[PDB]
């Protein structure tokens, strides 16, 4: 089928810049008017900019003069250069193919996280949430990991390198008073499997090329 | 032009007929709809008012004119559970509605709770995190209260709730009590009381510093 | 003989590539005998807004018009105000002040590739055009029935001798002959 594949997201400091690119494939890119749409944390969708098949660029007022939408039909890639970024600008951005004069969003990119903040990238500290009498209830036990004081998003968490998926709940993150993100990935397993089964949680914070596996065992 | 959808949120059970309304501050010739599932990018759902995208199952239908438009699901399916946005292209800037979230209404289910004491390692850092876990429940409305040495907490704790489970349609919530290594050490009991529609009376999980 | 022709070009974002549209104009215009006492031509372009490319009495020669036409730039548009374009060509372009010759047949040629965003008052506009005896030839780039119907309605009765269908921007040319003679 058709598709847009974004790249270029990341953390930038207030007033800095960055550039998202979106690779189009599956259709005659040059003809369509492409756009960028953003979604702020816990918010809805917002039209950012647009460039027609002919080069006319359009912009949401708030980003007017701070953003520049362009395209390079030689390599079917769309672009959103962002300078003078402010906090309001943090969101996940989607490039998007349009239908007609472009107002109908035909196809979408996977999305890419753009965070602007003075906060400095920082790997998470991963502690264990070991199963116990407190983490026991019936034939099932609960255990998990606490990924703490990291930034920016996002961190990935899997269990036993992937062989343990059922009953896993790695919660969405939350901003701490400290401005550092934190989250716990939790799983429920047969109580009986604690004495013979070993549980490891794999955490990976690409934003700081960090990767730690924590062995979670009961006292 | 401003688009305001209603309801903003709605719970319904499989088989129910759902109808989202999108009202526009100014009249428009058409309305578009996108369906966004948690953690994924929006998906074209209904264009030119009633035209269904390519994948959209025929139970979906759009309609309207002027200032009032509507998306309708004649027979709600366990898969149609996501949040729908209406969008207009008649006026500039192009805008979306605040979106309407639709979750699966299912039978009540009491949450299993678990409490986790600060790790040896983390404490060896100067900070202590205590985590209370409410697991696989429904309705979503849950309330967690921390109590230290039977002292109700009100200061610093932080909750996070998962998204409705794509399997059992439940919710899982985590309350995390965070205090300094200093404070955690001058107290004995740490507890979290859970209150939920599926619980005859609040449930409490607790422990004393140390313990096993 | 002597007609005041106003061409209403769709230049909204969707139109692509502009060069084909202009080639269409070239072919069409070059076959004409433009002059203060011959055929007069004015071009209007629309999208989100409307602009008077050049008035009916701006150029007194066919080459002057042929040259001005090729210099027209696409102004794009996030919307397609076909209704506004036609109404503007009517209430403005066709006023003596812009070169509308007194008592001369008024001809309008519309070109578009999308459902107008102002479907509502398109009925009214075409109406006002009828009350003013404006022969209308419409062309629809299909690059669809609800659309085709929208455009045919913009044309003058007999719909068949005033409406043209095209597969895409490119095929526009493959119509200038018939369009040209139909408007004779
Ligand atoms: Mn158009």
């Amino acid at each position: 089928e058709v598709q847009l594949v974004e790249s270029g997201g990341g953390l930038v400091q207030p007033g800095g810049s960055l550039r998202l690119s979106c690779a189009a494939s599956g259709f005659t890119f040059s003809r369509y008017t492409m756009s960028w749409v953003r979604q702020a944390p816990g918010k809805g969708l917002e039209w950012v900019a647009t460039i027609s098949g002919g080069g006319h660029t359009y912009y949401l007022d708030s980003v007017k003069g701070r953003f520049t939408i362009s395209r390079d039909n030689s390599k079917n890639t769309l672009y959103l250069q962002m300078n003078s970024l402010r906090a309001e600008d943090t969101a996940v951005y989607y490039c998007t193919r349009g239908f007609g004069d472009g107002g109908y969003f035909d196809v979408w990119g996977q999305g890419t996280l753009v965070t602007v903040s003075s906060a400095s990238t920082k790997g998470p500290s991963v502690f264990p949430l070991a199963p116990s009498s407190k983490s026991t209830s019936g034939g099932t036990a609960a255990l998990g990991c606490l990924v703490k004081d990291y930034f920016p998003e996002p961190v990935t968490v899997s269990w036993n390198s992937g062989a343990l998926t059922s009953g896993v709940h790695t919660f969405p993150a939350v901003l701490q008073s400290s401005g550092l993100y934190s989250l716990s990935s939790v799983v429920t397993v047969p109580s009986s499997s604690l004495g013979t089964q070993t549980y490891i949680c794999n955490v990976n914070h690409k934003p700081s090329n960090t990767k730690v596996d924590k062995k979670v065992e009961p006292k | 032009i401003q688009l305001t959808q209603s309801p903003s949120s709605l719970s319904a059970s499989v088989g129910d007929r759902v109808t989202i309304t999108c009202s526009a501050s100014s009249s428009v010739n058409h309305m578009f709809w996108y369906q966004q599932k948690p953690g994924k990018a929006p998906k074209p759902w209904i264009y030119l008012t009633s035209n269904l995208a390519s994948g959209v199952p025929s139970r979906f239908s759009g309609s309207g004119s002027g200032t009032d438009y509507t998306l309708t699901i004649s027979s709600l399916q366990p898969e149609d559970f996501a949040t729908y946005y209406c969008q207009q292209w008649s006026g500039n800037p192009w805008t979306f509605g605040q979106g309407t979230k639709v979750e699966i209404k299912r039978t009540v289910a009491a949450p299993s709770v678990f409490i986790f004491p600060p790790s040896d390692e983390q404490l060896k850092s100067g900070t202590a995190s205590v985590v209370c876990l409410l697991n696989n429940f429904y309705p979503r409305e849950a309330k967690v209260q921390w109590k230290v040495d039977n002292a109700l907490q009100s200061g610093n704790s932080q909750e996070s709730v998962t998204e409705q489970d794509s399997k059992d349609s439940t919710y899982s919530l985590s309350s995390t009590l965070t205090l300094s290594k200093a404070d955690y050490e001058k107290h004995k009991v740490y507890a979290c009381e859970v209150t939920h529609q599926g619980l005859s009376s609040p449930v409490t999980k607790s422990f004393n510093r140390g313990e096993c | 003989t002597q007609l005041d022709i106003v061409i209403v070009l769709d230049g909204s974002n969707s139109i692509y590539p502009w060069e084909s549209v202009i080639a269409f104009l070239n072919d069409l215009l070059k076959r004409m005998d433009i002059g203060p006492k011959q055929t007069q031509v004015g071009i209007v372009q629309y999208g989100e807004n409307v602009t008077h490319e050049f008035n009916l009495n701006k150029y007194s020669s066919t080459e002057e018009v042929l040259v001005a036409a090729n210099k027209i730039v696409q102004r794009g548009g996030r919307q397609t105000m076909t209704a506004l374009g036609i109404d503007t060509a009517r209430k403005e372009a066709f006023t003596e002040a812009r070169g509308a010759r007194r008592g001369v047949k008024k001809v309008m040629v519309i070109v578009t590739d999308g459902e107008s965003h102002d479907n509502y008052r398109l009925k009214q506009v075409i109406q006002d055009c009828e009350d003013e005896n404006i022969q209308r030839f419409s062309i629809a780039i299909l690059g669809t029935e609800k659309f085709v119907e929208e455009i045919k309605s913009i044309a003058s009765e007999p719909t068949e001798k005033h409406f043209f269908n095209v597969s895409d921007e490119l095929a526009l040319v493959t119509i200038v002959k018939a369009l040209g003679e139909r408007i004779f």
